[PDB]
């Protein structure tokens, strides 16, 4: 007479999680240039 | 009575870095045992 027994349960959550960082560095020139008449 | 015309050039450039970690709460790590 065989019987099993269970003594605790373990669970393993199928998750997935991520970590981004970044860094930016810009530069902007404009000339502009006007002829009013008047 | 006023009437002016506006011309302009805008030029500029960018640069970036960007740095990523992922991980899998199941499966995080593989274990390896040396026995006899």
């Amino acid at each position: 007479i065989v019987g099993v027994g269970m003594e605790k349960l373990i669970i393993s959550t199928n998750e997935h999680a991520s970590t981004d960082q970044g860094k930016t560095v810009s530069r902007a020139t404009t000339n502009s240039k006007t002829e009013s008449n008047t | 009575h006023t009437t002016d015309n506006s011309t302009a050039v805008q030029d500029s450039n960018g640069e970036s870095w960007n740095t990523g970690l992922s991980i899998n709460k199941g499966e995080s790590a593989y274990i390896n045992a040396n026995v006899r």
